């Protein structure tokens, strides 16, 4: 079946004829069985574009499982799903691809756009304790004899030295001490800062479907069709049951009709909306660009991808001994580097290598303006009920 | 009346930014408002409250933060027309013009931060298919700012007629 | 290397408008404890000098040392911005090897489309080359 | 030089421990996972496997018991029998829990 990048079409197909006009890894993958198996060969494309399932009531497989069933194909070298079902009906080989179910979500992208990146450098606790350290240097300020004296110790808070000087008893003492204490803070923010603004990392959102098991921040689809839809279903894990009964439960649907409306609608959504597919492929569109997607954790399930020959031919056995044959030659990973890193249209670590951002954004700044409107509505209600006292 | 005038400009702003997509596609010249986005063949539409959906919530506040800009400055006005009441106590009235002047520029830059606040976050989404190679910012937005400084001098005199 | 514009690098140029424009709001709110004397110590809480004149403990001094924590933050971020650049620019080494384009990729590379070099990458089996080779023939 | 490789699999492990995380050692994934779960649990496993592999039940070549132990392990496999022995034999039989591994708190700033 036409499978990116397994079986695809080429740019001069049209021109090209025979098996020529095919590209890809199976299109590989086929020319290594017919090298070490021996024979000639014709790729062909399924029908009705299935890979294979029994009807419910004529109980007829269809697909490519019905052109090896029914005779009509005399081996499958495509992405075919080993199951039960269909391992009754044709012989697989031992599965050279092993995989499962992935979570695609989006690439993480910078937009901290207010109050909470200024709270970055200095822990929000942090905050709340260097305050509730300065509330107590207010007595002991009171404690040469209150009021007053505690606009000094935020006249000593950081700079602008301050005009009233317990002159040279305990007061000069631990009215420095606390001065020496948070100058080194300032110096420690700025250090941090520097160091925030000059390595960059974007942190993953997620990482476990556990984790998706339990927010709702980030919706999460499937296929509106599929054994991934029946495999939640299926799946008497708890964790995924519930990720059954979240996305059963979402309203309006997640699940999507086409894989790339999935990808779209990840894409659409900003991040707020990740996506579940197999992991080669989610390989795969994670190094297609614009490559603003992306996989994150391993595989929920072992799944493997079988050369499928009818059952009871022989022919199966040798390509049983070719197919173990290339995976200890390591040409399965060698094409896996070709065709999804090679032919794909990112290198992954080449826009790791490729982050070299500038210069300093507004959005950080603007959010402290907030408290600074919120000191000028302080400084007319302060000023009017002083009127009051007028 | 000058710091009412280029007030006012900046609600009626036909050009904030040039629109830039002289892509060689080919060229084009949009001349987006503050609200209403005009472009150029010729023609204007609205284009107003983009995406997305809390920054939708920015401009409700936007919105609520440019009304009360105006409205401000109109109680500088009767407070001082009352002032020609009795000019053919006095001082607290005309101290109290000053009051809501003030107070409508400390908002109104915000109101003015807000929406650059809107256009820096906007146009970093580069919006839906105008994003431009401008952010060429007003004219009457560095108009607008010139309002503000109209409110301050006008400020600081009818404070120094309350010390006399 | 340039003049005033390259003074103006790490601070955005409206933010250099900005905060001129949030500088001028201070000076009336000095002048409502009661203006031309008082915006020097604006200016005398700007960054450093700590000033003469202080509204010892009523909403002036409240203010007054707001906007003075909101300015101390801007230094260490025009400090922080200036380390986050020349860190950055004096990592930045020029290419001295085909290991350093066989992994960038912000600088292309090519050769002539013909002859034995086209050849040559395609005949290299090092693994170095043969990506550069994978590098061109995907460019 | 001098050899990292080691005689047993616990000597490795040990010079994990030794060299106090100057030598690192590789072996398989479920086994790292084990170990991993094993206490003082100063070990982990970090990155994917290498290469695909599989355990497989095995029978003598020319044994038809062996196509309907392939129908079972299928049949298992889809019933998610061995992810919930693995459960079991992994995390619940570990030395270690399993939400362990969410407790190696993350990149916080300025202790």
């Amino acid at each position: 079946i036409l499978e990116s990048p397994y079986v695809m079409m080429k740019k001069n197909h049209e021109m090209l004829e025979g098996n020529e006009r095919y590209e890809g890894y199976c299109v590989d993958l086929a020319a290594e069985i017919a090298k070490h198996c021996g024979f000639k060969y014709k790729l062909t494309i399924v029908g009705d574009g299935k890979y294979g399932a029994r009807d419910a009531d004529t109980k007829i497989w269809n697909g490519m499982v019905g052109e090896l069933v029914y005779g009509k194909a005399d081996i499958a070298i495509a992405p075919l799903t080993i199951t039960l079902v269909r391992e009754e009906v044709i012989d697989f080989s031992k599965p050279f691809m092993s995989l499962g179910i992935s979570i695609m979500i989006k690439k993480p992208q910078k937009s901290k756009p207010g109050v909470f990146s200024f709270l970055d450098p200095l822990a929000y606790e942090i905050w709340m304790c260097i305050v509730f350290a300065y509330i107590g240097v207010s007595v002991v300020l009171f404690l040469v004899s209150i009021f007053n004296s505690l606009w000094f110790s935020l006249g000593a808070f950081m700079q602008q030295g301050c005009d009233i000087s317990p002159r040279s008893l305990s007061g000069r003492i631990v009215g420095g001490v606390w001065w020496f204490f948070t100058l080194i803070i300032i110096s420690s923010y700025t250090a941090n800062l520097a160091a925030f603004l000059t390595v960059e990392r974007m942190v993953s959102p997620i990482e476990s479907a556990e984790d998706l098991s339990k927010q709702t921040e980030i919706a999460y689809g499937t296929l509106d069709s599929g054994s991934t839809k029946e495999f939640f279903r299926r799946s008497k894990i708890a964790v995924f049951d519930k990720m059954w009964t979240y996305m059963r439960s979402a309203e309006p649907s997640v699940f999507v009709r086409t894989t790339a409306e999935g990808v779209a609608r990840v894409r659409k959504s900003k991040g707020k909306y990740a996506y579940l597919l197999e992991s080669t492929m989610n390989e795969y569109i994670e190094q297609r660009k614009p490559c603003d997607t992306m996989k994150v954790g391993g595989n929920l399930d072992s799944k493997g991808y079988g050369i499928a020959t009818p059952k009871g031919s022989s022919l199966g056995t040798p390509v049983n001994l070719a197919v173990l044959k290339l995976s200890e030659q390591g040409v399965l990973d060698k094409l896996k580097n070709k065709w999804w890193y090679d032919k794909g249209e990112c290198g992954a670590k080449d826009s790791g290598s490729k982050e070299k951002t500038s210069a300093l954004s507004l959005s950080n700044v603007a959010g402290v303006f907030y408290i600074l409107v919120g000191g000028l509505g302080l400084a007319m209600l302060v000023a009017l009920i002083e009127f009051c006292y007028k | 009346l000058l710091a009412l005038l280029f007030a006012t400009t900046a609600f009626l702003t036909t050009y904030w930014c040039q629109g830039t997509q002289r892509v060689p596609f080919q060229l084009r010249r949009f001349h987006t408002g503050i609200w209403y986005s005009c472009e150029e063949g010729e023609k204007c539409r609205s284009f107003i409250d983009l995406a997305p959906a809390s920054e939708k919530g920015v401009l409700w506040l936007s919105v609520v933060s440019e009304v009360l800009y105006i409205l401000l400055l109109v109680v500088g006005f009767s407070l001082m027309c009352l002032e020609l009441l009795h000019s053919s106590d006095g001082l607290k009235l005309n101290a109290f013009a000053a009051v809501f002047t003030v107070l409508s520029g400390l908002l109104g830059m915000v109101a003015h931060m807000m929406y650059t606040q809107v256009f820096q976050v906007t146009v970093s989404l580069g919006p839906e298919d105008w994003r431009p190679h401008s952010w060429d910012y007003g004219w009457s937005f560095c108009l607008a700012w010139g309002s503000f400084t109209c409110c301050m001098a006008a400020s600081v005199t009818t404070l120094n007629s309350y010390t006399k």
